């Protein structure tokens, strides 16, 4: 048993987070009281990765919910799959974090991280073989970005052996909520530079851009982008969750998908992504070029702005591999450029015969490329239009922080975008 | 939790309190007496009105509010009147002799006589919440203890409760309604003495909302009442996010944090709409769009200003009642293609929106029409400055000789006060000024 402890943090990370258990419980035929259901055995050889199993043959998310405030942690207390956490795995402070990175980290996230630690702590210990750690969290509010980052280093203090895993909302101008975000991101994202394994990257306008464009969502909600999100996290996750031989544990995915300790980035993507036809059969090559498909990525960047050091494809459902590997060889044949050649056979694929939900066929492409730079220097753009004024900084320094904090995350993120920039031209 | 205790200091700060309260209390369905038959939690709870109302075990949803003035004659309307079993008597404090339009007097000679009463009268109402949020302060400028008065209990609250938020609605002086020749003099020391110790202030003009009665509800000669029952609107839009829950709700702070730069850029401009009386409302529906651009009208704004000479550093739009995201989008996108909407180069331009599901209400015999939507803009414009250059002006034209300066002085106040005051009020108009500079 290789159990991954899973912990979401702040507004973002835990409605995304309650949407990837509902998802995935489907997928694994937990009901929302945490009773099997299911009808194949598949459904349970690697259950125990993401679940306990307590008395009655009940399943429990190994979960743990975090916020600096109630409203989010009760809405999914009061959601469809609620009652399926564990009760003392809610973990929240009263005052909130402001979208204040400070608040989160050093401050009010302060006052409430070691009773998180605890809660972390008692599903660790009960762990055969922790594999290590998935946070969900958005990087541009307070709570999820600040205390999210606090966490995973704190983590890291204690579990110095294990895989730390981030899904992170990357903030967007067009989808935002304050102004302040490209701060907060930037603040993060030097953490999770030193501190992750694996970050997966998705970026609000990549998600609106979706919703509005491709599925003809003609006013996308939260909630329509935090579907798209789950959707990706259960095909990211297939390998970890079903019986396979590629990626199948966190750290053999990190080996094979990071060749440089910082470069660990990643552009997700899903298909099929198509409007309500809806019942057209899907074809294998169909799915492959839809999953390489810009429209269908979710960091809003263009990989052929880039390359790829290193591509992972999951594919659903019961389908010819035959054709998978033709299709997937066709792909890296007939684009050879934007795949470095320096690393040779870089795209790995895998195929699980249980589709998603409602799908006869669906695939997930998970991507390091080099183009995942135009996202870093675009926070890193709208940092400093507002650093160099040094506008809306007394939020911050209020909480302690000074300048300087700022000029060395900023330097951190630029020399980030370098060494992406190195390896394109390599 | 979250609670938010209100300050209303002076005449214009109570009788806009009692506008306010009376307000809320038909928002909420709770009646005079304090009753109301749709909470069905006695005693307590942590329902969104409580952040505004504590409760009774007798069913009472009482105010969290402290009236305050030097003279006790508008205070006893309150306690003899319509909505007097809704205040606990302690909550309603007065003294025997006002400010006399006094700045002096109501910071110091009186003001000190009955300041340490109203503290302990605040702690009464701070130990009765279980997350306190922070305060929001009712006066104007121009009367002695609302500009002498609230300027001491500033100072008293930063001491008392640290760096806990401390909001003002303060009342700008209009010569159409205005009761003393000084009332420059009070607004520049104000101003000046409470600048440090304010997170937000929203000014209310009374020559824009006199304007406003006159123009678009076609009253001759504005009272009080009339300028009062809109400025309640305008304060309930503000407060609406505090008090109601909703899944489109965005928390004042949340756009206080995009409203405040620099911690003296602290002066949103509010814009309300519709104002329109209730022989022009009917059978006359106003769309989202309608009251989106009325937004845009200078005419509309709470502070008499022109932000199409200024430069934008945030804009925020505060909806109520039949709103849906769809709308707005579609109203705001009209906008930008249309408008003198010019923001600051380091400021991003995406306007920030909050959808309060309750609609708007009126209080009966008003003049306002019962609408299905409202909005409330609030801007930070490089325009608001226009409002205390006009003010430094009238200032300067007395103080060069002199005018009235020994009724302060006599009070105990020195030349010094005045030049301090007058200083900080040049290099706020200043920083009004350099942060419209584009970046090098
Ligand atoms: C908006 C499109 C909705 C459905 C489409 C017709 C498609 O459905 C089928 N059956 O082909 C799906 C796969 C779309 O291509 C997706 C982009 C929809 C998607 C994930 C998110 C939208 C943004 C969001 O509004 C959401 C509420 C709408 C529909 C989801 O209930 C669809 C199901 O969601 C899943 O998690 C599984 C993959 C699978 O069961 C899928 C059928
Ligand atoms: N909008 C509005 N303005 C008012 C009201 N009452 C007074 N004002 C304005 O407030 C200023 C006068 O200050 P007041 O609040 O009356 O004075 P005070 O705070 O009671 O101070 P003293 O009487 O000097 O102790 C003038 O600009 C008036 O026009 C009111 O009910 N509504
Ligand atoms: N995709 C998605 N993004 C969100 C959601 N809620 C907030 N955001 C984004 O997350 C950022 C705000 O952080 P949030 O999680 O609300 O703050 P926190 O509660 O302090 O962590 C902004 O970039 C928002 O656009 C959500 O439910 N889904
Ligand atoms: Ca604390
Ligand atoms: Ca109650
Ligand atoms: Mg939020
Ligand atoms: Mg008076």
């Amino acid at each position: 048993m290789r159990e991954i402890v899973h912990i979401q943090a702040g507004q973002c990370g835990n409605q995304i987070g309650a949407k990837f258990w509902e998802v995935i419980s489907d997928e694994h035929g937990i009901d929302p009281t945490g009773s099997y259901h299911g009808d194949s055995d598949l459904q349970l050889e690697r259950i125990n990765v993401y679940y306990n199993e307590a008395t009655g043959n009940k399943y429990v998310p190994r979960a743990i919910l975090v916020d600096l405030e109630p409203g989010t942690m009760d809405s999914v207390r009061s959601g469809p799959f609620g009652q399926i956490f564990r009760p003392d795995n809610f973990v929240f402070g009263q005052s909130g974090a402001g979208n204040n990175w400070a608040k989160g980290h050093y401050t009010e996230g302060a006052e409430l991280v070691d009773s998180v630690l605890d809660v972390v702590r008692k599903e660790s210990e009960s762990c055969d073989c922790l594999q290590g750690f998935q946070l969900t969290h958005s990087l541009g509010g307070g709570t999820g970005s600040g205390m999210g980052t606090l966490l995973i280093s704190k983590i890291r203090e204690e579990y110095p052996d294990r895989i730390m895993n981030t899904f992170s909302v990357m903030p967007s101008p067009k989808v935002s909520d304050t102004v302040v975000e490209p701060y907060n991101a930037t603040l993060s994202v030097h953490q999770l530079v030193e501190n992750t394994d694996e970050t997966y990257c998705i970026d609000n306008e990549a998600l609106y851009d979706i919703c509005f464009r491709t599925l003809k969502l003609t006013t996308p909600t939260y909630g329509d982008l935090n579907h798209l999100v789950s959707a990706t996290m259960s095909g990211v996750t297939t390998c970890l969750r079903f019986p396979g031989q590629l990626n199948a544990d966190l750290r053999k995915l990190a080996v094979n998908m990071v060749p440089f300790p910082r470069l660990h980035f990643f552009m997700p993507g899903f298909a099929p992504l198509t409007s309500r036809q809806q019942y057209r059969a899907l074809t294998v090559p169909e799915l492959t070029q839809q999953m390489f498909d810009s429209k269908n990525m979710m960091a809003a960047c263009d990989p052929r702005h880039g390359r790829y050091l290193t591509v992972a494809a999951i594919f659903r459902g019961r389908m010819s591999m035959k054709e998978v590997d033709e299709q997937m060889l066709n792909v890296q044949n007939k684009n050879s450029s934007y795949f470095v050649e320096w690393i040779p056979n870089n795209v790995k694929t895998a195929v699980c015969d249980i589709p998603p939900r409602g799908l006869k066929m669906s695939a997930t492409f998970i991507g390091n490329s080099t183009a995942i730079q135009e996202l870093f220097k675009r926070i890193s753009e709208q940092f400093t239009a507002m650093f160099r004024r040094k506008a809306f900084l007394h939020w911050y320094t209020g909480e302690g922080m000074d300048e300087m904090e700022f000029t060395e995350a900023e330097s951190n993120m630029n020399d980030l975008v370098s060494e992406y920039q190195q390896y394109q031209d390599a | 939790m979250r609670e938010c205790i209100s300050i209303h200091v002076g005449q214009a700060g109570v009788q806009i309190g009692n506008a306010c309260w009376e307000l809320y209390c038909l928002e909420h369905g709770i009646q005079p007496d304090g009753q109301m038959p749709s909470d069905k939690t006695i005693g307590g709870g942590d329902d969104s009105f409580n952040t505004f109302f504590s409760e009774t075990g007798a069913g009472k949803h009482v105010p969290r509010a402290v009236f305050v003035d030097l003279e006790p004659t508008v205070i006893d309307e309150v306690r003899t009147g319509t909505y007097r079993q809704l205040f606990h008597p302690e909550q309603l404090i007065t003294g025997k002799e006002d400010a006399a339009n006094n700045y002096a007097r109501g910071h110091y000679t009186i003001g000190k006589e009955i300041i340490d009463l109203v503290l302990d009268r605040i702690r009464k109402l701070a130990d009765q919440c279980t997350g306190l949020q922070g305060f929001l302060v009712f006066h104007s400028f121009g009367g002695g203890t609302g500009s002498g008065f609230t300027s001491l209990l500033m100072e008293r609250l930063s001491v008392d409760y640290g760096k806990k938020s401390k909001l003002e609605f303060s009342i700008y002086p209009a010569p159409q309604v205005s009761t003393a020749v000084v009332e420059p003099y009070n607004s520049i020391l104000t101003t000046h003495t409470t600048l440090e110790h304010s997170d937000c202030a929203f000014m209310v003009d009374n020559e824009a909302i006199y304007d406003i009665c006159r123009r678009n509800l076609d009253i001759e000669r504005p009272t009080y009442t009339n300028l009062n029952r809109l400025i309640s609107q305008i304060v309930s839009s503000i407060t609406a996010s505090l008090r109601f829950d909703g899944a489109l709700n965005v928390d004042l702070t949340e756009f206080q944090t995009n409203l405040v730069p620099y911690p003296r850029i602290h002066f949103p401009l509010a814009t309300y709409a519709p104002v329109i009386s209730a022989e022009k409302a009917y059978h006359e529906q106003l769309s989202v769009a309608e009251i989106t651009n009325a937004c845009f009208e200078p005419a509309n704004q709470m502070v008499k200003c022109d932000p199409r000479h200024g430069k934008y550093m945030a804009c925020c739009l505060l909806y109520r009642g039949d709103v849906v995201p769809k709308d707005v989008n579609a109203a705001i996108a009209t906008i930008k293609t249309k408008r003198s909407i010019q923001f600051v180069d380091w400021c991003p331009t995406g306007f920030k929106v909050g959808i309060n599901y309750q609609p708007p209400t009126v209080v009966p015999g008003g003049d306002l029409a019962k609408v299905q939507r409202a909005v409330c803009m609030l801007s930070n414009t490089t325009a608001i400055a226009e409002a205390w250059a006009r003010l430094d002006h009238k200032f300067d034209l007395m103080y060069a000789k002199r005018a009235f300066v020994h009724w302060y002085v006599g009070e105990g106040m020195e030349e010094g006060e005045f030049s301090e005051a007058r200083e900080d009020m040049a290099a706020l108009e200043k920083d009004y000024e350099e942060v419209g500079v584009d970046s090098v």
